[PDB]
């Protein structure tokens, strides 16, 4: 509602400049303004909106494992750890709850190119894990299932219409993976997917893209290290 | 050591 | 206000929660309702307020800095980065008006022994000075000269009350040669100033304490490394 | 090149 007022184009414009200026707050401000204008996202476009929203839930949840662990080691004694805790956690669910309703209400599609539709259902999955990894009661129940079908959705369309290099397609098997090592506590799973991910990518390295195979190759990298930490 | 995600680019 | 339910003692442990989580703009707001109470700061809970606000405003003006080097790079053609500069330099003059509040409401007193009083008037000259790296009209003749007074009253207390290598007196000469440098335009006054700092401490180097002798070192390689860089 | 002024610590 606060963006209302300022142009798609200057929304964007600021974006680019908040990411400059290392301002990811303003920046995700500025993308959720655009994105409340009703036209699609660009490939450009969906990355300053990702980048925004990841440094800002990152920092958020880089002091909640920070505040947890001193909570869990003085359990091991006033309220305040706890209190703070609870107060960056609620804050963190606020930013996944934003997020979440942009892909509802804006952004996830039954039309648009493949790329636009995986890599949505990518970051729902990804947000109803953040929110998992501080859930606890029938929330989490609820909320581990609809990562996994966010997940599961874009595995199959990203199977179907891109190639096994793809980085989105990469990327969102990955994220899965972690998904299944962290959050669903299924080993077998995440180690079986990323070795299929990763060998199925080494398997038709010819379909590298000239404009991504950059990205693409960091992400089969990042596959090996996991396999590496898991095995 | 946690997992490592798809990270930050460009 | 926002912080007047809270009991003193639980603020500052939040402050030093925050700390640990890097989360400084909690923990600015946490230390402002610690100084609200009304009651005298330690040097540790002196160390907090600082270290908060510091983070606060080093990332505005880092992020300032970015946004008007690229507004006068477009002007050597929209208004998007002129408006995205003025809101953030808004941002930035907002939390200086917060923290000269607090120090002028609060924590500026004639009694105190003088490492407060000399550490609250450096404050005072360091955020006048953060004013005045974005000031241009009326306002940056007022700002400029209200640096220099308080820098100016901190030296006084500082020479007549302290050693010549206690850290808060070398951080004060260290900042109000900075001052001299780069906002006073007086590059004569600032080597000057650091030099006689310098060679002052290094004169009276046994005066160095063992709390405090790694910060005061450290200050002194500072003021060094700027007369380097200033001949 | 900027000048410095005192960093943060502890
Ligand atoms: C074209 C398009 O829709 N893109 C490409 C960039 C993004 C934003 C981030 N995703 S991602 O999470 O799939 C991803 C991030 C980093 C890396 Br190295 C990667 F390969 C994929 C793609 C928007
Ligand atoms: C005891 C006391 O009042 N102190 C010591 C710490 C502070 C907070 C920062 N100041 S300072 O700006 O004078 C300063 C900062 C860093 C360093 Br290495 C230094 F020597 C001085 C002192 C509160
Ligand atoms: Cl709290
Ligand atoms: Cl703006
Ligand atoms: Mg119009
Ligand atoms: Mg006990
Ligand atoms: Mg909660
Ligand atoms: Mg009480
Ligand atoms: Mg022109
Ligand atoms: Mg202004």
């Amino acid at each position: 509602g606060a963006m209302g007022s300022m142009e798609r184009a200057s929304l964007i414009q600021k974006a680019k400049l908040a990411e400059q200026a290392e301002r990811y707050e303003d920046m995700a401000a500025f993308m959720k303004g655009a994105v409340e204008k009703g036209e699609e996202l660009s490939c450009e476009e969906r990355n300053l909106l990702s980048v925004a929203y990841k440094n800002v839930v990152g920092g958020q949840r880089a002091a909640w494992r920070v505040l947890s662990s001193i909570e869990q080691k003085s359990n091991e004694k006033g309220p305040e750890v706890r209190e703070y805790r609870e107060k960056v956690e609620t804050e963190l669910q606020g930013v996944c709850d934003t997020v979440l309703g942009l892909l509802d209400s804006h952004l996830i599609k039954e039309a648009g190119d493949a790329e636009s539709r995986v890599f949505y259902l990518k970051m729902k999955g990804d947000y109803y894990r953040y929110l998992a990894e501080v859930a606890t009661g029938d929330d989490k129940k609820r909320i581990i299932d609809s990562a996994r079908s966010a997940y599961q959705e874009a595995m199959d369309i990203s199977k179907k219409e891109m190639p096994p290099t793809n980085p989105i397609r990469l990327g969102l098997a990955l994220n899965f993976s972690v998904f299944h090592y962290e959050i669903a506590n299924s080993p077998e799973e995440a180690i079986s997917l990323a070795k299929t991910t990763f060998d199925e990518a080494m398997a038709d390295l010819h379909t590298l893209s000239e404009d991504s195979y950059k990205d693409s190759t960091l992400i089969m990298q990042l596959l090996r290290d996991n396999l590496t930490l898991w095995t | 050591q946690r997992s490592t995600s798809t990270p930050n680019v460009h």
